[PDB]
């Protein structure tokens, strides 16, 4: 029943909370590795 | 659709922003003074 | 495949969340977003549960996920060390919560009030205080009892026996006292819906009238058919509200031997006599 | 803001009803019946009147001397104290006889009295349950009451009578007062190994956990159901209102499958009976033909093994 | 992003964001007392 | 790929993505505060 | 492994008997499984839920069993399940459209559900007899009809706080906006259960005093400020309750029809009540 | 295989597998913080 | 063997496949997972 | 019930499917009994 | 159909689930190569 | 004062006290037999 | 005696008896593994 | 013994023999793997 124009519509909002969310995320997941990384070694951390 | 005009939408979008805004503004306020209380970053060696 | 009656009864709406998106049916089940929920739940808990049996054992009778030690208090435990169990213990949480959710949904599209999932929080306030309430008053998770058939029965036996005498809980006196009336008054209202309407062969099925003239012919009292239902629904209730009772203060509100609590009622100076 | 259906709010009082008329060899009910606005406010508001037939009657006589009995010797015990006795209410009992006397008549104050208060309680429910079926015949009713009745009497005859006989001693009954039944409850535990190792004890549980769980579910459903008037369960089962439909799809929605309006007393009836079924084989099983429960768990692999987390201990004697 | 509220009721929403914080803010609350670092009333030295 | 919406429920998923993506965010963190080396508000030395 | 109970090296009286046990449980949950099935099957199987597209009958695992026949009373054999209830539900068509031609799929009403019965607003197919007592009085009938009724279970409690053993008679009806719809004018009783069922109210706040409609006591709520609040539906919506055939007689699917309609009111009553939260 | 889209609604399908796809993402990454090899955050050497 | 779809519907068969394999192949890799020689999380000695 | 076209339909539909898992499923055990196999000797493993 | 799609919409809905099942397919095999890198999952006849 | 009876009916009144008279006389004669003191068939000496 | 079949339907009495026949059968069998003399998969020795 | 099908509903009986059937055989299977000299998986001396 949905049209193709408000579809398009709600995925305009939905793409530009998705960009907004994925840039905190990648820039607080930098910081976090930054401050201590995730990936042990072969001895660990 | 819930009963909304544009007008009603719009202003309800300025107030909820502002009070987001304003709620946000404290909060960062609030962890400015318990960071320089006790930093919750530990370093290398820890605490 | 549905019931010959069922056809004019799933209609749209009723939901609490998800809305048209999940308002559907996959046989005879109802789904709505918390049965995704619940669904999403139930297995993760599940096969989190099996991958605990291969790490310990397959025998189901001897499957146990533990919690963790006292030692790690409210903190979250390493995986095979009680972590696994408190990932269970929140899915069981979630699974049973969107379950009543679920069934609020289904009582609304059919226009039933909501007492079966009430009924059902009461269920899930006494596993909330075993897990959570109870754990989180003694001051660690540890206090949980095991996920397994046969270990928790020792979990049970344990606890009962910390406070040397179970049976002397005034709680647990009262909760047992309301399980085994409510199965007293089942069998009763089970009993009599079925003479009522299976009544000796030949004779015709019997009124409402003789329903209450039997009750009365044997303890002088009828309840009555409206009674009966707000009774059973009473017992059971308070048998679930008085177990979250006698367990909650088993330990958060009593650490003495249960027998020892009686000692108010022999030092009561009405009937001292000494 | 809906209506519960947890109270009555408007009621209604008609004449005092007598009853469907008996046939013409039944004894006269009593004739005092009232009203009360209490019991009202929860279901039907009559109290009485009640039969007293033959049965009925002769229960009540063996029921009293038992109670009279059990009464007597707990009030002897505390020196004839009304003041001790409602302080020691919960600890008095009747002492069932010491193991020496074995099945043989002990004397009266060395567990004869209990033998006589529990020949006639036996008695008095034995004959509470013709009383039961009679009144069921009488109104022409079936007997599914008097034979769930039957099946209470089971555990309280394997308990009390059967058990005891199998063991070849009354001692090992259980006493007539309130913390002591409880400690022979607990000593029955203690004595056979855990009694949560006897399948049939975790049977009964799972009946009587699943009668509560069950009436929960019917209790809530018809009241949930009770604005089409779900209560008046009888019409339901012979002419389907939507009451037994949206009660049925109430459940088959939920859980997949559903019962009717009449088949959910038929559940409700077997869990309620088995959980006192199970409970009396088990119970005639233990001490009979298993030891120590633990032990037989262990050998069926049922019991969990733990992991060391303390020294253990070893017996000094062993 | 006004065009939101013309998706839900701002009553309901408003509603679920604070009964969020209300969680939220509890939960980091005894978080921090759980520590003992950051417990403030429990007298924790660094 | 806004033909996903047309499938879906829009409005319906975005409150369903919100309580789910709490749901999982409340996991990973306290994840993290049950690690040694990445609860940092034990601050354990790296 | 020795003692009493032993029946070879591993068996043991105990087990046995606890297997014989399973034997007859598995056997009572067939027949409680059967007892479950008399009630609404063989399951219709519409076409859309099949590769075949054609409606199929589906019995299920136990399989239904054999009709059960009642002996009633007035001198009627009823078989259940009932041949015309069936008949009546496989015959109708709904005004009611899948959202979805799959199977599973609700259905949304195209007409007004709560007139037409659909979902909550549904009713069962019933015999149109009103029903009789034991005696053979009229088993639901108003308090002017039967007059060996009075409201209020004791007189002395209605009389010095009638609060608590309220007489609705007289009352004004609020509709789920606070619409006054009209006044209670009687008191339908069940001889059977000596219980209110119905609450008669005239229709002066929305039509004529003289008519008359049926309101569920279920669904009424009696306040202690002399009113009756009904949230299930609308005060305007009274207007469209079915009326009695006779207008002093209801029969069971009079009262189907009735609540019926008030329970539409659950989904129906207001635009977004069939909305969800969010 | 795409006549398998004329049998199962998008809809019921995109539910089932991302509900399968979630469950089975939480277990394999709970499984292995199980595992002392395979628990990252845990850090375990080899 | 066209013919079996002729008896058993098709539609429901290959969901009752899909959910029968799900829970067939997580207890095969559980099974695996509890031995010494198969666990390959673990990587026992063969 | 369903015709002959929709039967082979659905035949075909099918052996596709089971084909490939049963490709898969035969690679998959030929890698496992590369590494490690599963039936013990008399001596064990 | 017993679903309403017509062919070219049960085409389409399949041209669009087989590249997103493609595309999911493709970022599982570059996780997996990035945690093999780390840590292989297949011991060797003694083990890890 | 008198006023009372035409608000109270005597009746329960009078069967509400009496029954607190019976309760508060049998609890102060039990609690004086339960003393040493005041035990007057016990026949303890001050 | 054959009236007895007018009183009773064959089919319930076969069923009884059947039944009845089943259970006894059981128990003797069992009722001889229990005793040490009769207990012939176990080999005792007279 | 044809008549004993008229007494005797026959396709009810062949459902029930089959699973009366498999409940004697698995029984006596399970019999014989309790004892000692008719294990035939532990394979003890006979
Ligand atoms: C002694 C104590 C210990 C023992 C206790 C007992 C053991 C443990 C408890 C287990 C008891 C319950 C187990 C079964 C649960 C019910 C499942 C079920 O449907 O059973 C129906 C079954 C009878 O089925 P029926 O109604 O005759 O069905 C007729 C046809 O099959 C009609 O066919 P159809 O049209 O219905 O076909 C449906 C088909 C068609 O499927 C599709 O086409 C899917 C299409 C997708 C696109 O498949 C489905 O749609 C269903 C699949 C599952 C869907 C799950 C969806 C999840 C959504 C959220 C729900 C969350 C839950 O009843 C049972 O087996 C359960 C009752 C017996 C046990 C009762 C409890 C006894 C307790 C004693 C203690
Ligand atoms: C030894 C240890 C136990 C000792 C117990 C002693 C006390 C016994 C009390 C327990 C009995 C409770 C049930 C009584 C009952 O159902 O009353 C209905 C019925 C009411 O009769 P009515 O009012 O004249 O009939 C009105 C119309 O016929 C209309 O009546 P209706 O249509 O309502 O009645 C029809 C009903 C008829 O119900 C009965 O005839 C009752 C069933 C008799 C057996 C009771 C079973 C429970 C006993 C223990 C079970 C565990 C044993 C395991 C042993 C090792 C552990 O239909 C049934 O058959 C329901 C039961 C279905 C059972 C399915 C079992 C299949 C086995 C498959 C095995 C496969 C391997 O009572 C009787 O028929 C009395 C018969 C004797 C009862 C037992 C004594
Ligand atoms: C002012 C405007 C509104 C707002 C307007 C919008 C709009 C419009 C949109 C969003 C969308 C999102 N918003 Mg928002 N949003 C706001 C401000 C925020 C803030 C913030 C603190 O400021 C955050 C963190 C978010 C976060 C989010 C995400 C939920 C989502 C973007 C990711 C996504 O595409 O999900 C998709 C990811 C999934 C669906 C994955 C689902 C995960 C599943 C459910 C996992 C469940 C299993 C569970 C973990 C099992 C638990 C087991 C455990 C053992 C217990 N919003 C405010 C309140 N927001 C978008 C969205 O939700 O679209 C769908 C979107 O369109
Ligand atoms: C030494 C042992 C002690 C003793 C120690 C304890 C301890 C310890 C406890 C009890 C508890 C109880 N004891 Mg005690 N108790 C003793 C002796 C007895 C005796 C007796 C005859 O002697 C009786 C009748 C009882 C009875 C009781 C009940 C009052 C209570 C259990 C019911 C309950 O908790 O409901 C509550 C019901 C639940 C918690 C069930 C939760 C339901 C959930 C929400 C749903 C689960 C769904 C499931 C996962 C679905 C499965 C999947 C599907 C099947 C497919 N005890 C002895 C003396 N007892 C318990 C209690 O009261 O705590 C609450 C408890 O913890
Ligand atoms: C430490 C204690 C032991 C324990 C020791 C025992 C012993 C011993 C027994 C049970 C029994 C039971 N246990 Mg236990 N039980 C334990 C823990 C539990 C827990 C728990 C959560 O921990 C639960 C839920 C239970 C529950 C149960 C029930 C399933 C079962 C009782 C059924 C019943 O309704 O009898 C109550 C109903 C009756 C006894 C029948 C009543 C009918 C008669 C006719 C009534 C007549 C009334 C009379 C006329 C009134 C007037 C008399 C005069 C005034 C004197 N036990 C632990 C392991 N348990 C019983 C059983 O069946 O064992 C398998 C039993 O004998
Ligand atoms: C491309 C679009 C769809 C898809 C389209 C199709 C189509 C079309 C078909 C399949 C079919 C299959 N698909 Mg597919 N399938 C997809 C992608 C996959 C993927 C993947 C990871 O990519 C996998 C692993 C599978 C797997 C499968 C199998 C279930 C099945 C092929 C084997 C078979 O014939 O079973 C046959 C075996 C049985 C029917 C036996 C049934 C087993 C019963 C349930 C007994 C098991 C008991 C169990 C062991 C109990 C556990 C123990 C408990 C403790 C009690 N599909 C995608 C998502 N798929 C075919 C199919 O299902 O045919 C039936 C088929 O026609
Ligand atoms: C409070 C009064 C009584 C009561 C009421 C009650 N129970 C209810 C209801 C009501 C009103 C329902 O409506 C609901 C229902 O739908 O019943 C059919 C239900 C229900 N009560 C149930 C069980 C149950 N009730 C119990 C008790 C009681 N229920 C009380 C006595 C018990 C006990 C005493 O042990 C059990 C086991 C279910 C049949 C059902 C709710 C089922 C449910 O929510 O299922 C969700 C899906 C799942 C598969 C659950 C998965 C959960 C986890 C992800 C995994 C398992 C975790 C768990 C901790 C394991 C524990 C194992 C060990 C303890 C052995
Ligand atoms: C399915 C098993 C469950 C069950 C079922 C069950 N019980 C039953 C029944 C059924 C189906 C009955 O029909 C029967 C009954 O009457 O129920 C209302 C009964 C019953 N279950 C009872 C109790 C009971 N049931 C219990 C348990 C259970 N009942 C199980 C949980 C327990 C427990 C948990 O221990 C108890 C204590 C009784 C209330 C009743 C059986 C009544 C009976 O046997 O009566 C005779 C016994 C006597 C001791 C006689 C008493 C006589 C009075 C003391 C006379 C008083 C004096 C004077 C005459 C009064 C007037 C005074 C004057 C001054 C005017
Ligand atoms: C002084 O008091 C007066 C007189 C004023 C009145 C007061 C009475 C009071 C206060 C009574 C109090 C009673 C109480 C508290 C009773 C408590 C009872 C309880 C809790 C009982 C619980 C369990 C008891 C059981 C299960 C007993 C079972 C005993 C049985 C089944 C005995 C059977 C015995 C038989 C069948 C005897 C057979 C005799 C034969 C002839 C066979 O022996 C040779
Ligand atoms: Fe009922
Ligand atoms: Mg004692």
């Amino acid at each position: 029943n949905v049209s193709d124009e408000e579809a398009k519509e709600f995925h305009a909002m939905f793409s530009q909370a998705f960009t907004v969310y994925i840039g905190v995320a990648v820039v607080a997941h930098i910081l976090a590795w930054a401050w201590r990384p995730w990936i042990p070694g072969d001895e660990g951390f | 659709l819930t009963g909304l005009s544009d007008e009603e939408a719009k202003e309800f979008h300025s107030i909820f922003m502002q009070s987001f805004l304003i709620f946000t503004a404290v909060a960062v306020v609030a962890h400015f003074l318990a960071w320089a209380w006790r930093p919750w970053i530990p370093g290398a060696e820890g605490y | 495949a549905m019931l010959d009656f069922e056809k004019k009864y799933r209609v749209r709406g009723g939901t609490l969340l998800g809305g048209d998106l999940f308002d559907f049916w996959i046989g005879p089940f109802y789904v709505g977003i918390f049965g995704v929920l619940t669904a999403i739940f139930a297995v993760l808990g599940t096969v989190l549960i099996i991958y605990g049996a291969s790490q310990d054992t397959f025998n189901l009778w001897q499957i146990s996920i533990a919690p963790p030690d006292l030692s790690y208090g409210l903190a979250l435990a390493p995986m095979m060390e009680g972590g696994l169990w408190q990932i269970i213990t929140v899915c069981a949480l979630g699974a049973f919560i969107t379950w009543a959710l679920r069934q609020a949904e289904i009582s609304k599209k059919l226009g039933m009030g909501y007492h079966v999932p009430v009924a059902f929080a009461v269920a899930i306030l006494a596993y909330a205080t075993l897990v959570v309430f109870r754990p989180l008053l003694m001051g660690a998770w540890g206090h949980g009892f095991p996920y397994g058939i046969l270990s928790h029965l020792d979990w049970v036996s344990n606890v009962g026996y910390q406070y040397l005498h179970f049976h002397y809980n005034p709680a647990h006196m009262l909760a047992v006292t309301f399980f085994f009336t409510t199965t007293l008054a089942l069998a009763l209202h089970g009993g009599l819906i079925l003479s009522v309407t299976n009544p000796k062969k030949g004779e015709p099925v019997k009124t409402a009238e003789h329903e209450n003239t039997f009750f009365r012919d044997v303890i002088g009292y009828s309840i009555g058919s409206l009674g009966i239902h707000r009774l059973g629904l009473f017992l059971a209730l308070n048998a679930g509200f008085w177990s979250a009772v006698c367990i909650i203060i088993s330990g958060p509100f009593w650490t003495r031997g249960w027998p020892e609590w009686w000692n108010w009622w022999l030092n009561v100076p009405i009937w001292s006599w000494g | 803001a809906e209506y519960q259906n947890i109270f009555t709010r408007v009621q209604v009082r008609g004449p005092t009803d007598p009853g469907v008329e008996l046939p013409a060899a039944d004894w006269p009910r009593t004739k005092g019946a009232t009203h009360s606005w209490l019991l009202g406010k929860i279901g039907d508001a009559q109290v009485g009147p009640i039969y007293l037939g033959t049965t009925g009657v002769m229960s009540i006589l063996f029921g009293i001397v038992s109670i009279v009995i059990i009464g007597m010797n707990m009030l002897a015990s505390v020196d004839w104290s009304p003041l001790e006795f409602i302080r020691q209410f919960f600890w008095v009992a009747l002492e069932p006889p010491p193991p020496e006397y074995g099945l043989s008549l002990p004397p009266l104050n060395d567990g004869g009295w209990w033998l006589i208060a529990g020949f006639t309680l036996t008695l008095s429910v034995l004959l509470w349950f013709a009383r039961t079926y009679n009144r069921a015949r009488a109104l022409g009713l079936g007997t599914h009451v008097a034979w769930a009745f039957a099946a209470a009497i089971f555990l309280f005859l394997a308990i009390g009578f059967i058990w005891p006989v199998l063991m070849g001693s009354w001692a090992k009954s259980v006493p007539f007062g309130i913390f002591p039944h409880l400690d022979w409850t607990t000593a029955f535990s203690l004595r056979y190994g855990n009694l949560y190792y006897n399948p049939f004890h975790m049977l009964s549980i799972v009946f009587l956990f699943g009668s509560a769980l069950l009436f929960a579910m019917h209790g809530a459903t018809i009241l949930a159901a009770g604005r089409y008037n779900a209560e008046r369960e009888i019409e339901q089962i012979t002419d389907r209102g939507t009451a037994a439909e949206r009660s049925a799809l109430f459940w088959r929605w939920t859980m997949g499958f559903n019962a009717t309006m009449e088949s959910i007393h038929r559940w409700g009836y077997w869990f309620a009976i088995l959980c006192v079924i199970t409970g009396g084989i088990g119970i005639l099983l233990t001490g009979t033909v298993v030891e120590n429960w633990y032990l037989w768990g262990v050998h069926h692999g049922i019991a969990p093994e733990y992991p060391e987390f303390f020294t253990p201990a070893v017996d000094p004697a062993a | 992003m006004w065009r939101l509220w013309k998706l839900y009721d701002p009553r309901r929403v408003l509603i679920g964001i604070f009964s969020w914080l209300a969680v939220l803010a509890l939960v980091i609350h005894f978080i921090l007392l759980s520590t003992d670092r950051f417990n403030w009333v429990g007298g924790a030295a660094v | 790929m806004w033909r996903m919406w047309k499938i879906l429920d829009y409005r319906r998923t975005v409150v369903l993505a919100h309580v789910g993506m709490a749901v999982l965010a409340l996991l990973i963190h306290f994840i993290l505060l049950s690690t040694e080396n990445f609860n940092w508000l034990q601050g354990n030395p790296y | 492994m020795e003692g009493t109970g032993a029946l070879t090296d591993y068996m043991n009286v105990a087990q046995m008997t606890l297997y014989a046990f399973w034997l007859f449980l598995a056997g009572l949950i067939v027949y409680l499984r059967m007892e479950d099935k008399r009630e609404g099957y063989p399951l219709q199987a519409e076409a859309n839920e099949n590769c075949n597209r054609t409606p199929e009958k589906k019995l299920g695992f136990p399989a239904p069993p054999s009709p059960k026949v009642f002996k009633l009373a007035d001198g009627r054999s009823i078989q259940v399940p009932r041949a015309e209830k069936t008949d009546y539900e496989l015959n109708t068509q709904l005004r009611a459209e899948p959202t979805a031609p799959w199977d599973g799929a609700p259905l949304e009403p195209t007409g007004n559900p709560m007139v037409d019965g659909l979902g909550p607003a549904a009713w069962a197919k019933r015999e149109d007899e009103p029903e009789v007592t034991h005696g053979g009085k009229q088993k639901i009938c108003p308090l002017r009809v039967a007059t060996e009724f009075e409201v209020g279970m004791s007189r002395d409690v209605a009389r010095f706080w009638p609060e608590i053993d309220p007489d609705p008679r007289g009352y004004q009806v609020l509709g789920c906006d606070g619409k006054v719809a009209g006044k209670i004018v009687d008191i339908w009783v069940d001889r059977g259960e000596l219980r209110p069922m119905y609450l008669e109210m005239d229709l002066s706040g929305v039509g004529s005093s003289g008519d008359r409609v049926l309101l569920p006591i279920n669904f009424a709520r009696v306040g202690y400020d002399s009113k009756v609040r009904v949230n299930a539906i609308t005060g305007q919506q009274f207007t469209d309750v079915p009326r009695l055939r006779e207008a002093d007689r209801i029969s069971p699917q009079e009262e189907d029809f009735i609540t019926g309609y008030f329970g539409g009111g659950v989904l129906y009553a207001v635009p977004g009540r069939t909305e969800p939260f969010l």
